[PDB]
């Protein structure tokens, strides 16, 4: 009971410690990644029936 | 004698009246409209509606009445030239073949839904469970084909009988010999409606026994079996019992000298109009009895 | 075409083969689901009936295989697991008599009977209501009256009029009356009874599941 | 897992015999057998399959007709009826286990074998490079192998087979397809193809590995196998 | 002071993480992602049909090869489906045919499956006998087990219907680590690429990230209203999104410690059952109630895509980590491989 609260004290201090860090960065790896390995995703542009290995 | 034989290979003592033009093109017409949309109705929402065991006697149902309701607009042409057929044999036996397995087919599908629901009531838990839909569809495939073969008979055509040089295209008539397309005729009601009276019969005492729901479900479901039972006797009961009455006149003397034929003819063929009538009615009370239509 | 992978087709082929005649066998069974508060109240049947997660019992009865699911030991929330038991032919509900003299605990059973009653996926799915502890409720009826946690009941003190006032004040909350049917009885000591109860129950539902999909109901 | 055989034995010329398998430690219903016979003087060769069906059941050009197999699933043994059996007929039988599924390792057990003497085209040759060669502890070794046709099927995968029989016993699997390890090989084995020019490599060899190697092809249903390559301690 | 201080103590450190919450909000991630095209309506189409199931499916999981899947349904039998040739590579019977859940091991030596019962059963694939036999009981639990999921070939993480999540070795059976953090029912999980971090979410709309090895709670979300019926990681490793009941789909950043978007359409009413991420993470699939499967964008979050190849609810979702297909399962018996 307050033993448990202690608990939520400590984490909320532990995540409190980690570096909240901000939206934008954040934003920008997310962006940096996705186009750098975009261009081989087959769900995101398909590869043509020849060399899909689901063709019918 | 002006009503004498029409001789191919029986006596056959066919009549031409006024009354026929009279009084069939109005029943006719209105018959094959009504029931071609009725049924094509059906067909169509069958057509996008589950694909479980129990709508297949339904739908074969449904195809029956379908191509039966086509004939009847031919048999309406022959009508209004009282007695007279323009086209060829090839298509007077193909139409009259269609239409006799037509309405075999559905009386057989008829009874067979009465069983059907009878097994379903009654007995709950027998082979009921889903008849996996191969064994229903070769069932169905089974019934057709016993019903072609008993209607065969008619395809070996003779030819288009001419009365006064008027093709007649009727099967039906007044003859000296029992053929086998009279005992059909007889066949066709006594064994079906006995089968159906006694599933409804049963239904109705086991529903009665110990289940009781008067949530308007099973006092609808009881109502519905019943008008449907009693408009099958009504349509097929008449008919019937004149041909009874024809042939209890044709063995028991008069035989020839045109007896009360004259009248007995055109009550015959008045009441076969119940037949069609009952093809009408069909859709309309088994499908849209069902809350899904 | 295929060199290999034809054996490995003929295998699926038995796999399935396999799969519907178990799928068949399955079908052909009947499925009951246990509810209600007290575990003596549930096993009061379990015990009555004539040959840890849910229990499963099985038992043959009539040449009907009857599989009754006790899910009272689970003590978790219902609403994220009830829809497991969608296709259940009937529900099992049981509620002690005699519980209404202890704490407030007949007020629970009328909530938990509400829920279940009031839940979307059991909307065609009928309750069988089986009230235990006959004589023991007989019993305090003379010590206690029903009227103590029953403000609005104004009456007799008697055995029949009080299980006749339970039973009513239990049906009323059934709010979709038209589709379910509930079939409520009073457990009997004597054995060989209750279960025939419960098949005709389950008779009548499944000639009631029969009926619906001919096209009558 | 166990596959004893038994049965066999003297049949004179034109006789006939039924060689019976009694399969234990594993379920015999799910697995297809084959048959493989070795002459003294000669290499393996595959006599007949069945499948876990019981069905599809296959026979070789030289055994078609001739020679039957059947089996009975609740009795946990596999029969084998052969009549009017020829000169050439006479060699040791080894029934193997096959399960077929994606992942598979077919042909990854063999029986002890049963003994059986006789007293006095359009398929697939594998070409062996070498029948014989010396080598010693420590080394490496390398068989070559070619092939009639291309085992390279559009899915991708390459039916190749090897085998090892060191002196009395039985073969045994090393690699299954040219890129598995059977159950109980060491990884020091390794096989490589291109489609048509196959190798073996054994890298580190010990003197446990002196034998006989076996190359099998299941692309086609008339399975064959090689001549053998015997190798020298 | 009693209970009365401690009570005010917690509501200061709640008052105290909502404002450093607020503190880091620089901007919703939709005024950023306005830079980035969107992607565009996507057409899909259901290659292969399996259709060996015939009761509610509820759970299933793809393999590390992206041609191997484990379905589980509510008859009793886990399938071993070959996607590219609709072939069954194995059927296990289940003793407890009350199963919601199932897992692929990372080798694909392992299958796990659990549900209503309170043991999460563990079978083996490659047994030399040629059948699938049971190998370990994780019947520790007391309530129904929900999610299990495979973190190695000796340690699997499960979560049960009971305030408690347990992490398990296959080798000795007993619980290593015991998390207690959630009060409600935790319905689904979801493993981390890096194999050490492991999000949570219970039916008292709280989000917890818990460490495999420390064993504590490191991260707590509230942004939903309902239950947490869904939950899964992104691809990167740092993000992670749920479903909910209240038919909305929340992404949820670790290291912002904040809701970044929540996905939603107006005619959208019903639950969420399922969600799953593509390789890119481009792509938010999730399940839907309705006879309806819903692909998002998950930088742009708007509706992508519409599956509408089921009849019925739609229970399960997986994404193979290849990319290659996409498998949708539902409570009509049908699961259908779509790309
Ligand atoms: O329907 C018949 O069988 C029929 C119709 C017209 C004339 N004769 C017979």
């Amino acid at each position: 009971s307050i033993a448990q609260a202690r608990k939520l004290v400590e984490q909320l201090k532990m995540e409190a410690n980690i570096d909240r860090i901000k939206v934008s960065k954040a934003a920008a790896d997310l962006m940096a990644y996705c186009e750098a390995h975009a261009k081989e995703d087959p769900l995101l542009t398909p590869v043509p029936a020849s060399e899909n290995p689901f063709r019918e | 004698q002006d009503h004498f034989l029409e001789i191919d290979k029986k006596n056959c003592c066919v009549f031409r009246d006024d009354f026929i033009v009279k009084v069939l093109p109005p029943v006719l017409g209105l018959e094959f409209i009504f029931g071609l949309l009725g049924n094509g109705l059906a067909l169509w929402i069958f057509c996008f509606h589950s694909w479980k065991s129990s709508r297949i006697f339904l739908f074969n149902l449904a195809v029956a009445d379908f191509l039966l309701i086509i004939c009847l607009p031919f048999l309406m042409d022959n009508y209004v030239r009282r007695w007279d057929w323009k086209f060829g044999d090839i298509p007077c036996r193909l139409m009259l073949f269609m239409l006799a397995m037509n309405r075999q087919g559905s009386i057989i599908f008829l009874t067979v839904v009465a069983v059907d629901r009878y097994f379903r009531v009654v007995h709950p838990h027998h082979a009921l469970n889903k008849i996996s839909n191969r064994t229903a569809a070769i069932i169905s495939c089974l019934l057709w084909g016993i019903t072609i073969g008993l209607t065969v008979h008619l395809l070996k055509k003779k030819m288009p009988i001419q009365n006064g040089g008027a093709n007649l295209c009727s099967s039906f008539s007044i003859c000296h010999t029992f053929q086998w397309h009279e005992a059909m005729f007889l066949l066709e009601f006594f064994l079906p409606l006995g089968i159906i009276l006694f599933c409804s019969a049963r239904i109705i005492w086991s529903l009665r026994q110990r289940q009781m729901d008067r949530h308007a479900k099973i006092k609808r479901a009881i109502t519905f079996i019943m008008v449907v039972a009693i408009v099958f006797v009504i349509c097929f009961l008449p008919s019937v019992v004149v041909r009874i009455r024809i042939f209890w006149l044709l063995h028991t003397s008069g035989t020839q000298n045109c007896e009360v034929y004259r009248s007995v003819d055109l009550a015959f063929f008045i009441t076969l109009s119940f037949t069609y009538m009952n093809s009408m009615l069909d859709p309309v009370v088994y499908y849209f009895s069902s809350p899904s239509f | 075409l295929s060199a290999e992978d034809k054996a490995a087709v003929e295998r699926s082929k038995m796999i399935d083969r396999n799969l519907r005649e178990d799928g068949e066998k399955a079908a052909r069974e009947v499925k009951l689901l246990l509810l209600g508060a007290g575990e003596s109240g549930k096993n009061t049947i379990v015990k009555q009936m004539k040959i840890t997660g849910i229990v499963e019992t099985h038992f043959t009865f009539k040449d009907l295989h009857f599989k009754m699911f006790d899910v009272g030991a689970q003590r978790s929330e219902r609403k994220k697991w009830i829809h497991c038991f969608e296709g259940v032919t009937a529900i099992i509900f049981c509620v002690a008599l005699s519980d209404y003299d202890l704490v407030n605990r007949m007020h629970a059973s009328m909530k938990l009977f509400d829920s279940i009653c009031n839940n979307k996926w059991f909307t065609d799915t009928s309750i069988i209501l089986f009230l235990n502890k006959k004589d023991l409720f007989e019993e305090k009826i003379k010590k206690s009256p029903l009227t103590i946690c029953y403000p609005e009941y104004a009456g007799s003190n008697t055995y029949e009029e009080a299980a006749a006032y339970i039973q009513c004040q239990f049906e009323d909350l059934n709010k979709r009356k038209d589709t379910k049917e509930i079939y409520t009885h009073f457990t009997c000591s004597t054995d060989t009874k209750n279960v025939q109860f419960v098949f005709d129950a389950v008779t009548d539902v499944i000639i009631k599941n029969n009926l619906k999909d001919c096209g009558l109901f | 897992v166990q596959l004893v055989e038994s049965g066999g034995g003297l049949v004179q010329p034109g006789g006939s015999r039924k060689l019976s398998c009694s399969a234990s430690g594993f379920a015999f219903s799910s697995f297809g057998m084959h048959w493989v016979r070795q002459a003294p003087e000669k290499g393996l060769e595959w006599v007949a399959y069945i499948s876990s069906g019981s069905g599809t059941i296959y026979y070789a050009d030289t055994v078609k007709g001739r020679f039957t197999i059947s089996r009975d699933d609740p009795k946990n043994t596999l029969f084998l009826q052969m009549t009017s059996l020829r000169s050439e007929d006479t060699a040791m039988y080894y029934c193997v286990r096959s399960i077929y599924y994606y992942g598979s390792s077919p042909f990854d057990f063999w029986g002890q074998g049963t003994t059986l003497t006789v007293s006095a085209s359009a398929d697939i040759v594998m070409t062996q490079a070498t029948s014989s060669v010396p080598v010693t502890p420590g080394e490496s070794v390398s068989i070559s192998c070619r092939s009639s046709k291309s085992l390279l099927h559009s899915n991708g995968n390459t039916y190749l087979y090897w085998f090892l029989q060191r002196p009395g016993q039985s073969p045994q699997l090393l690699i299954y397809r040219m890129s598995n390890l059977a159950s109980g090989v060491p990884d020091r084995f390794s096989g490589s193809g291109s489609g048509t020019a196959f190798t073996l490599t054994i890298s580190r060899l010990e003197a446990e590995d002196v034998g006989v190697y076996y190359c099998m092809q299941h692309l086609e249903y008339p399975l064959t196998f090689g001549a053998g390559t015997k190798l020298e301690l | 002071s009693e209970l009365d201080q401690l009570r005010q103590e917690a509501e200061q450190l709640k008052n105290q993480i909502r404002d450093a919450r607020k503190a880091c909000a620089d901007a919703t991630l939709s005024q950023i992602t306005n830079n980035i095209d969107p992607v565009g309506r996507i057409q899909m189409r259901t290659r292969r049909t399996l259709r060996g199931h015939l009761a509610k499916i509820y759970a299933m999981h793809w393999g590390t090869d992206s041609r191997l899947l484990v379905s589980a349904s509510q008859d009793g039998k886990l399938i071993i489906w070959d996607s590219y040739t609709t072939n069954k590579v194995h059927a296990i019977p289940l003793r407890s045919s009350w199963v919601m859940t199932c897992a692929y091991a990372p080798s694909g030596n392992y299958v796990a499956c659990g549900g209503l019962d309170n043991i999460c059963s563990i079978y083996n694939l490659k047994t030399r006998e040629g059948n699938v036999r049971v190998s370990r009981e994780l019947a520790g639990h007391t309530g129904y087990l929900s999610c299990c999921r495979f973190l190695d070939d000796n340690q699997i993480v499960t979560s049960s219907g009971d305030t408690t999540c347990a992490l398990w070795d296959i080798e000795t059976g007993q619980q290593t680590t015991t998390f207690t953090g959630h009060t409600g029912d935790v319905m689904s999980l979801s493993l981390a690429p890096d194999t050490r971090l492991f999000v949570s979410g219970a039916c008292d709309a709280s989000a917890k990230l818990w460490d495999v090895r420390e064993g504590m709670c490191r991260q707590t979300f509230t942004g939903h209203e309902s239950d947490i019926n869904a939950i899964c990681f992104f691809p990167n490793g740092n993000a992670f999104a749920t479903g909910s009941d209240d038919a909305t789909c929340r992404l949820f950043d670790l290291r912002a410690d904040q809701e970044l978007m929540t996905y939603s359409h107006d005619n959208i009413i019903c639950g969420i059952t399922s969600v799953s991420f593509s390789k890119s993470g481009r792509l938010l699939l999730a399940g839907y109630d309705d006879f309806n499967c819903n692909v998002w964008d998950a930088l742009k979050a708007d509706r992508a895509g519409v599956l509408a190849g089921h009849d019925n609810r739609v229970s399960c979702l997986g994404v193979t980590d290849d990319g290659m297909a996409v498998a949708t399962g539902s409570w009509d018996s049908f699961l259908k491989i779509w790309n």
